[PDB]
């Protein structure tokens, strides 16, 4: 069986020797994997180094994972995928936190939920614990319109009460010397509060909140994976209280995820191999894709999307994200350390406490 | 003695290239620089986006620039540009480019443009339609972003006089088009506005000339897309247009640019606690702290004595108080019958012909 280079990407992580380990292949095509060590997370550096790859070697895709919040890493990487058309899976830190509106020429796929799974589950959280009224922050960060309209019209076809009392949209591309930011969020009054936005965005907001009064008791803050994102890296203006739904490295270690990560690459190609009797030739430059884009597509994308492996479902949506991840709904407790107080799976909601404890 | 502050472009040719240089060192005599002195630093466009954003890092963000000025590639756009710079909050200044998708904050976080959008012509529609009295109108556009854009910014005139009677949407690359047109038939009002590409204007003046919907009786008004190349071929006589004065002049616009980008620079050195700009993108994955102030100087920045006229900008940073020409399609010539003049119609001395032979 013939091979196909798979580059894995690691950015400031060392599992190696596990990550070699946990990488088993029946199919009609084997991998070549070649494990790569990158230091700088700057658009030239990922550029580069993902296009020198392409160069020296013939890489019919690429896994990627970072130890970073850095939520820029995934829209640079739907940028190379849809330019060179080269599968890369974005399946940790900054590269797998939600990139909306992917590329329409994309094959860049993230492990992770989706905004509107994740809106679905703070939803979910708040009937749970019969929390109907509350209001939305977003900032202009991608997907801030897809949050809101998930929520809108979650709630307008629901026979529950819901009170939804007022939706702010910050613009933090402009500074803050006239306040307008504090002025916006004093408008708040509802007792639960859903912010969609970065995690350096939310540091900058829950800091101004703090100064006006919204972050202690009988307020409660709802965020999303990519404001909590790395767990072990709390700003000191999270507030205490904190709820999040997580993806972070909880259950699904990164050992695991980069094997899977090859398993899809793998299978996909050969599932085309299987109906077509070829794969796409890995792209020889990304230094002339102008001429060289009548040759090429996104084919693989189909069946990258409909993989599973070892007796599971890894599918992909359409729109680049895990079809159902195990989510981990986490809060920010008296200590400063994120804590472990649900699980969203099979598409329930179980909690730990009845009754929130003391913040 | 001078803190030297460089200006970037990317620019179509070395000719352009040089009238930035000239209105960089024009701008350095006009302005008083013992403390800062502005110098230019551009390239041209690259021949595709991966390359043309490592040049962006490589030759521009290198010599640590406050401001990219980007013109439209004349035979690839400004969004590699727009992206990478705004990865650091570098303001882009976009000198020709018209889509309406640049105006979205989402994506082009820092993007100012000295040109108007497409989607503004609807302003001039607007006008038209008190002057004219044209108090019940048939709008079609094209689904995709651009037609919607239009139709989002006339209904927002229209909506807080002239009503909208209908709007069509019509799926872009349609060929026959008679359904939807039999549908503006049957209603009593009799002008019809239309944005879509050229392409698709071609197909709607076609199928409306077998519907014998382009003689008299009817009112055709159109912007500039739709008496452009193919679809010029097939207008219908006595239609009205517009024209961008000065659209395609990237020599103007690099000079207004390089006026109003010199003045924010002054401007923004008389405050506290300015910063410099990262110099290079390798190991740089830090905002621009002073970035997001820059670009609120820009925004709220008046040029009243511009090539292009009176510069200003609106609240997504676009060009406000732009020029066009008012073409009526005479026997088959474009013919101007007037101008807007940035808030004002001129009718010229020349006669227009509306469809039909009309008077
Ligand atoms: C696009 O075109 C429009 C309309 O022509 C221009 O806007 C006009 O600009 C001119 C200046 O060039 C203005 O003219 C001045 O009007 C003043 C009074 O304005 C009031 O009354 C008018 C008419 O009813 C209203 O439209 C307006 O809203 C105000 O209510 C006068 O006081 C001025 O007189 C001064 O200059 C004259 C000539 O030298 C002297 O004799 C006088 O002593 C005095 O100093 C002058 O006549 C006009 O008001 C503007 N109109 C509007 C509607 O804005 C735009 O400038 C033009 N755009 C561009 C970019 O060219
Ligand atoms: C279809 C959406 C594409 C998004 N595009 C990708 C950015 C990008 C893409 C590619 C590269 Cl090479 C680089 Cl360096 C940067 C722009 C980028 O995502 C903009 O990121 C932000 C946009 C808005 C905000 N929130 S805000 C306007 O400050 O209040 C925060 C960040
Ligand atoms: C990345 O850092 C490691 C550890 O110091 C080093 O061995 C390696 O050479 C670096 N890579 C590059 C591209 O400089
Ligand atoms: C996805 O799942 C399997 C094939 O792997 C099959 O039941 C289904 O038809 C697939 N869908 C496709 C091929 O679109
Ligand atoms: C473009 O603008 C410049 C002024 O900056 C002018 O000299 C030139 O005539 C203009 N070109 C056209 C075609 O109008
Ligand atoms: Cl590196
Ligand atoms: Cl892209
Ligand atoms: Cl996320
Ligand atoms: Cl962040
Ligand atoms: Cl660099
Ligand atoms: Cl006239
Ligand atoms: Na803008």
């Amino acid at each position: 069986p013939p091979s196909i280079g798979i580059a894995v990407i690691l950015v400031g992580t060392s599992d190696e020797v596990a990550i070699k380990d946990a990488h088993f292949h029946h199919l009609s095509v084997v991998p070549r994997v070649e494990l790569v060590a990158m230091n700088e997370t700057d658009p030239k550096s990922i550029i580069t180094r993902i296009c020198d790859l392409m160069s020296d070697r013939k890489i019919q895709g690429v896994v990627f994972a970072d130890d970073t919040d850095q939520e820029a890493i995934a829209q640079i990487l739907d940028f190379i995928s849809a330019q060179t058309l080269t599968p890369i899976l974005g399946i940790h830190g900054g590269s797998s936190m939600i990139m909306a509106d992917k590329d329409e020429s994309s094959m860049f796929f993230q492990f992770g939920p989706s905004i509107e799974q994740q809106a679905s589950v703070m939803l979910n959280i708040m009937e749970e614990y019969d929390w109907y009224i509350f209001s939305i922050v977003t900032t202009y960060f991608p997907g801030y319109q897809d949050f809101v309209n998930k929520i809108r019209s979650t709630i307008e076809n629901s026979f529950v009460g819901w009170e939804l009392e007022e939706v702010l949209l910050l613009d933090m591309s402009l500074d803050d010397g006239d306040s307008k930011i504090q002025n916006q969020l004093k408008k708040l009054q509802s007792p639960i509060i859903l912010l969609y936005c970065t995690k350096e965005e939310a540091t900058y907001i829950f800091e101004v909140a703090n100064s006006v009064g919204l972050t202690g008791y009988g307020y409660t803050w709802i965020v999303p994976s990519l404001v909590a994102g790395d767990t072990d890296t709390v700003p000191s203006e999270f507030p205490t209280g904190l709820i999040s739904v997580s993806y972070d490295e909880w259950d699904y270690g990164l050992p695991a995820r980069v094997r899977d990560g090859i398993a899809i690459i793998t299978t996909a190609a050969s599932d085309m191999l299987s109906e077509h009797s070829f794969i796409p030739e890995p792209k020889s430059s990304c230094y002339n894709t102008h001429e060289k884009r009548i040759y090429q597509s996104n084919m693989l994308n189909r069946y990258l999307i409909n993989v599973t492996f070892e007796g599971r479902d890894l599918s992909f949506s359409e729109d680049g994200y895990q079809m159902h991840p195990k989510l981990v709904i986490i809060l920010l407790n008296k200590e400063r350390k994120w804590e472990r107080v649900g699980k969203w799976k099979d598409k329930s909601l179980q909690m730990k406490y009845y009754v929130w404890p003391r913040m | 003695d001078p803190k030297i502050v460089n200006i970037g472009a990317v620019l179509s040719t070395k000719k352009h290239e040089q009238i930035f240089r000239e209105a960089v060192n024009q701008a350095n005599k006009r302005h008083f620089t013992r403390k800062i002195q502005l110098q230019a630093t551009s390239v041209t466009h690259r021949p595709n986006a991966i390359q043309m954003a490592l040049s962006v890092c490589e030759d521009l963000i290198s010599s640590q620039v406050y401001a990219i000025l980007v013109s439209h590639p004349p035979a690839l756009t400004p969004t590699p540009i727009s992206y990478t710079a705004g990865f650091y909050r570098i303001p882009v200044i976009g000198l020709t480019t018209r889509m309406s998708i640049y105006s979205d904050k989402s994506i082009h976080l820092s993007f100012l443009r000295t040109v108007p959008p497409y989607s503004h012509q609807a302003l001039v529609w607007f006008e038209m339609m008190r002057l004219f009295n044209w108090n019940h109108v048939i709008l079609i556009v094209s689904d995709d972003h651009e037609g919607r854009a239009a139709q989002k910014k006339l209904e927002t005139l229209l909506e807080g006089g002239p009503k909208a009677d209908k709007v069509l949407q019509f799926e872009p690359g349609t060929k026959n088009l008679t359904a939807l047109l039999l549908e503006a038939k049957e209603l009593e009002a009799r002008v019809i506005i239309l944005s879509a590409s050229e392409d698709d204007a071609t197909a709607v003046y076609k199928s409306a000339a077998m519907l014998d919907m382009t003689g008299a009786g009817y009112v055709w008004l159109v912007g500039e897309r739709e008496i452009s190349g193919s679809a010029l071929r097939y207008a219908p006589d006595g239609i009205i247009g517009l024209q961008l004065i000065n659209g395609k002049n990237e020599s103007a616009h690099i000079s207004d640019a390089v006026a109003v980008v010199a003045q924010a620079i002054h401007e923004l050195f008389e405050m506290e606690n300015i910063t410099d700009p990262p110099r290079g993108c390798v190991g740089n994955t830090n905002i621009w702290k002073t970035g997001p102030l820059f670009k609120r100087v820009l925004m709220s920045s008046k040029y009243p004595d511009g090539v292009t006229g009176r510069i200003e900008f609106n609240e997504d940073g676009d060009r406000k108080f732009a020029q066009y020409s008012i073409m009526n399609l005479q026997n088959r010539k474009l013919v101007q019958v007037g101008i807007f003049n940035g808030s004002y119609i001129i009718q010229n001395d020349r006669k227009i012909i509306w469809p039909g032979g009309e008077t």
